């Protein structure tokens, strides 16, 4: 029930054609935030939550276009980037732990990151066309103290626009170069 | 029984984390810890079965598989009775006490309504299975005196952090048309014939960012808008609308009410998909969207349905009852002022409301050739029941804007005064 | 090979009738104490015990009775109380970790904890009739510092009489109201 | 070669924790965990397999499946070859020193013995797989010097913490009758015929808390009584015996030895269930049980068996060889003195005991309308081989308590010497 | 790439015969060091590896002689000794755990360790012959801190020779007596 | 571009751990970790499966398959595409900042090389999988300046410490021979048939740890000898060699150049097992290899070649070019001064290298009764492009061993310089 603006800032420096473009690790999606569930501890006692995430929860997300169809952004990513699909096959555990404090209570909640990968057509300074593939990478945890009294900011709780958790990038490739 | 300040339709309730029902019958079990010990509680996922719980007042619409798919609408819930996710639990006791550590299973709670002129016709509560919840204190004296203590009535408590976030959804039961090409400063749609037999919404976006105007030909039926939450980075295309089925919808403006003409003014941006619901039409004759880019500071109008009042050539009472806005948001009303335009005020003119708080601005809407401007005419702090009478020119347009301050019912009621 | 005294109270304060009663959890049975084993670590050594208890090592233990037949029992007590027939079905791990103390050796053994219901007849002040039903909680651990010329007390290693290792319960419930 | 003061029977004792086999055969290994490092070891239970070790002086009937099947009597033992339950060590290393962490298996011993007049007639042990042993000390030099060292004896050791409980059960291959409605303060039982062909139990319960006198009609054969172990709390009828099939019984007083002619004065409680084993009796004619509630101090012999005392007209020695009470407890002697009663005394009595050491009693048994009464006469600190003489009434009926205090023999011999 | 020397050195004070002996825990075989792989951690993170190892990868190597065949070995080292056959039926774990230094990175690797049994013939004073088989036991680290310019010594790495990382034993048992 | 001091034949070359692909291609995933939480990445092994990387420059010989046989050869490498191991990273962040914690998959890179006269003709690079690599480091801004960088070369970076170890491994395509008879102090082995088709490689051990003189009869052709890395302490025999299958081997000294002709002073000891490479000869008659164990001071050429120098009655220049030995180790040379023996010395000798650097000593060899002898005449602090002249008896014999310092070319070239 939130949103944020923009009016432009799409300028990209270099020269027209096709990119594959990394956008870095540590993306969470939009309403999702609870989806997992969340964890309740108090008076010094650790919380510990984790996913050995496999190939039928690790479900990519892919936002194609016009001009660049799934099997496209597939393959340009697989070939330059990691092969997600090659790894989705070998498990990989992830988990987080926080002490509740003496005499308060922690409420901690999990969900998925990503890494984003754009394809993108550019006529030598600004992107024509997007495509977007969000490949599931690890997970993130939120966490805050609480009691019954206490009113929790809606920000903390739910994304309504996708964001990433860490610095954000643009490590690109020319395709048919 | 708290008012919810919304237009019709589906809406999922997130009501929050660590629900879990009374008599302990979520109860995992409980640890006695020593002095110097550690103890733990593992949720381990060997078995990736989970057991949601499900109410609903309407067990053929509102079915478990109906409010599943909503909630994955609302919130993409994938997940309903499965999880890989594990959690766990670790205690370490004092050297100079024993620790009792409880654990239990827990459920975040949806609620999925159906919501029909500011009542709840339809109800269902959704309990997906989360990740648990851990109480740690002093081991008990096992000498400790027996009360005999009767059980405790049979249903749920909320050992979580408080929650309410409402996420209204697209109605699958209604259509959704779609404009492919990004709308320009000036735009008409021409409403399909479908609209005679139930609503619809309509998806599209706009060219350029920018305040815009938007209503159906002669002002009826009433519209409402809405934003598609998460549209906003993602795919993207110059000159085509990029459809990544969002079914999550936030609304801005507008309402149901069947007499209430008028047009919306709102702030759209480039990078969002929007939707705007028309109510059925039953008429034969066909129905237009108009949009139109507006210049000039209209914009202090930004979101809010502007209700255009009219037959008030009569003096005394002029009641108009429409959803209210939220705290914070804006309901306004258009006035054009009986008599030929010279320069004569009409029987002067006094605006209350009647049912919510408010804080409210008089403007002049002029007609000057840049678009249109508007004059702050007056101020007023509170507009409930007490209010100062003002002279208006006669054939001149006048809008007044109203600022919920309070929210004590579904409906504020609007009267525009003719007291002389 | 020992044993405790009672000659009366049996006292309790409701009407004539049935009743389903939450005992408490934390009950440990007579004679069992060490059927899991034990552990034995030295010298700033970590002791780890433990159990991912599941369906068919969670035994219940049912005592009838001649008006209260374990079905009746099981439905009495499932119905107001958790349903731990559908819980066995889901595996949950538990364990006990201690340090044993520097140029010592520690003795660790662990034992399975149970909730108590029982299902009483009453006649306006005193239980005619009680069934006794175990259901399969969690587990406990004692532990003991120790040396091979040290005699250690019989209460340790075992229990003759089933008792709760927190405060005991009296929650009820009146069936057939 | 301890002595076990214990009637015959079948008897499950726990020997303890931490047992293991020379020569590394049950080393699982050994991690070298350098300093600022930790190391563990662990067992998962990705399989579920573990690995007992059983012996027996009797392999066709103390057979693997028949121990198994005592030991569940005894301790309730569920699993013997299977375990869900993990361990796991963890050590860190300083930052000085190197360590050495050795982890073995180990075993919980458990013995079944058939006891038969003191002596262990047939032995199983039962090695029931544990959790484990961890040694942790200084890393050893590589350097060390090797020390050729011959293999050790075959057999085992034992790590764990001194423990010897025992825990006798019913024998399976005698029967056992029920009383089904709790015994009032007079009862009497009569003794089926299958008693004919083998020793039976009898399982019953009070229905008021007291003292019971309790014997077969002449005070042959001799009983014994023991306490159902676990019995208490658990399921109960106002009107009813609650059968919970307990097995483990816990010996109280009685005795085999036939010529015994005896009866029991036991404390007994409404909670429990006992079981009084009856001896096969190859008389054609019916025998019976009696109980008998017994109010007044008679209660001083609580627990105990009172032996008959007969034909001592004859002077000087009269030796009676019973089994031996366990250090604490009591075993009692019934004397009749010959002669009518006035008030003269018979020629002097002087009671020693002459195996085991005791302190001792004696008691003047009245008659007097009230249930039985007893008048304390005289204590001895020590009855073994020295005591003083005593002047008797004749006619009179005196009860000698004995408190063993030393057990040094299985049996203990009772001396009432009539001097004079 | 590198060895050590022996002239001589092998008396045995014992009678004539043939012998089975431990040879101790802890052994480590040449040039395998690094078959496992190894690990990198830096600043205060800390890595652990470890391993369940079980029948499959539990590999024994034997070392047979004219007179001492494979299955004689076997049956006389398990007759008297540990059963590893049996005890390679049941999964065993072991991990190792160490904190990077502040600022410095750490590598660690992982290589198994093994029980040496020998089966020696001897004439009053010397072996005559000599069978050799390594039972797979538990596994041992060795770590490093580095940075990219540094040279490390290559017996970190590599061992040309079989050796014990603990005190070498000899623990013997006539066979045929 | 290293100069590799080693004969022809297979290596396998250990360059290290933690290699990884270029543009974040083996990243498993970041976690952000809040002050005060702990966050952990887990690699369990709940599948086996590894993917190893593989290339080479001859697919149809050096394929996978073949790159792994001698990976095991070598390295005795069982498990190549599954793994067992675990590994697993956990970062406590600290009060005052947040952390990303980074983890990659990571590869040892074994490469294996055809080495022929100094030149590699055929390469395979074999990247094992291994345990993971882990960057902690200040949680980044997510406000941080987005910097557009190209994607960089595809290829592989090392992020382990630095590695290089160097194992050859016995050609499989070349035969061996045993002798299995420990040899004595003189032994002489007749060359099978099979030397005319190609090369081979005989087993063997000495009897008596010692110094040995091996050559081929006439000194041609060269030999090369190895030790079998891991031979030591395993089984052994009093009268018999134990062949352990070991082809992983350790070059000693020798060479391949086919007009080198000479013989080798080595040391070997009783528990190491041997190989000598006998090149292929097209010969019909029957070669030999001779052994003979040398007592006194002709150990100082300790593991060389020993060159035999003929054609010098001519004056000036004399070149040799042979296979360099590495910094530290030996390459010898024989010299029989042209004319009969009284006591007068030949044109005066001078003694230069011309690629590598080199320490040299010049020994006068006797052959007086008693093995042979060596007296030291001089020595030389650097022997490249500079040195003094030296005048040498006639019909004596003398041996001059190079200590080699500096290793610039492959080849050592020596110059036996006549003067007058």
């Amino acid at each position: 029930l939130y949103y944020t603006k923009d009016k432009s800032i799409n300028n990209v420096n270099l020269a027209d054609g096709n990119y594959v473009v990394n956008r870095g690790d540590g993306w969470i999606l939009s309403r999702q935030n609870q989806n997992l569930g969340g964890n309740i501890s108090n008076n010094g006692c650790t919380a510990i939550v984790g996913d050995l995430r496999i190939r039928e929860t690790a479900t990519p997300y892919y936002y194609p276009t016009a001009s660049f169809n799934e099997e496209y952004i597939k393959n340009n990513v697989q070939n330059v980037f990691a092969n997600f699909t090659e790894a989705s096959e070998i498990p990989i555990g992830f988990e987080f732990s926080k002490t509740a404090p003496s005499n308060k209570s922690l409420y901690m909640y999990l969900q998925y990151t990503y890494i984003r990968y754009e394809i993108i057509k550019v006529l030598q300074n600004t992107v024509t066309e997007r495509a977007v593939l969000y490949v599931p990478s690890l997970g993130y945890v939120k966490s805050i103290e609480f009691n019954s009294e206490e009113q929790i900011d809606k920000n903390f709780y739910f994304t309504s626009q996708d964001k990433c958790i860490l610095n954000e990038k643009f490590i690109y490739k020319k395709i048919d170069d | 029984q708290t008012i919810l300040p919304y237009p019709n339709g589906l809406y999922v309730i997130n009501k929050g984390d660590g629900y879990m029902r009374t008599n302990d019958k979520d109860l995992i079990g409980t640890l006695l810890i020593e002095s110097s010990t550690s103890g733990s509680i593992i949720q381990p996922r060997l078995r990736n079965t989970t057991r949601p719980l499900f109410n609903t007042s309407n067990p053929t619409i509102f079915s478990q598989e109906y409010t599943e798919a909503r909630l994955n609408d609302a919130f993409n819930i994938q997940l309903f009775n499965t999880s890989t996710t594990l959690f766990k639990f670790v205690e370490e006791a004092p050297t100079n006490k024993n620790i009792s550590m409880k654990v239990y299973n827990t459920y975040e709670k949806y609620e999925l309504i159906n919501y029909q002129n500011g009542n709840i016709d339809d109800k269902a509560e959704y309990y997906l299975p989360s990740l648990g919840k851990c109480e740690v204190s002093d081991a008990p004296s096992p000498q400790a005196p027996v009360v005999e203590t009767p059980v405790d009535q049979d249903g749920f408590i909320q050992t979580g952090p408080n929650e309410n976030i409402i996420v209204g959804v697209i109605n699958p039961s209604e259509n959704i048309e779609e404009i492919s090409t990004p709308i320009p400063d000036d735009y008409t749609y021409n409403i399909p014939t479908s609209i005679q037999n139930n609503a619809c919404y309509v998806l599209f976006k706009v060219n350029t960012t920018g305040v815009y105007k938007i209503t159906t030909k002669n002002n009826l039926p009433p519209l409402i808008i809405y934003e598609a939450i998460g549209s906003s980075n993602r795919n993207m295309n110059s000159n085509n609308l990029s459809n990544d089925n969002i079914k999550a919808i936030k609304y801005i403006t507008g309402l149901n009410r069947s007499d209430a003409k008028s047009y919306l003014i709102v702030s759209l941006f480039k990078d969002k998909n929007y939707y705007i619901r028309i109510p059925q039409i039953s008429s034969s004759t066909t129905s237009q969207l108009i949009f139109k880019r507006e210049l000039g500071n209209i914009s202090d109008l930004a979101d809010s349905t502007v209700n255009i009042l009219d037959n008030l050539n009569t003096s005394g009472t002029h009641y108009y009852t429409r959803q209210s806005p939220d705290v914070g948001n804006y309901i306004s009303y258009q006035l054009t002022i009986p008599g030929d335009f010279n320069n004569i005020a009409s029987s002067i003119f006094s605006f209350r409301t009647r049912n919510n708080q408010g804080i409210g601005t008089l403007y002049r809407l002029t007609e000057s050739i840049n678009g249109y401007n508007l004059i702050t005419i007056n101020n007023y702090s509170d507009l409930l029941n007490n209010v100062e009478p003002i002279s208006l020119l006669n054939g001149a347009t006048y809008i007044f804007r109203v600022k919920v301050t309070e929210l004590n019912n579904y409906n504020i009621i609007f009267d525009a005064y003719r007291n002389s």
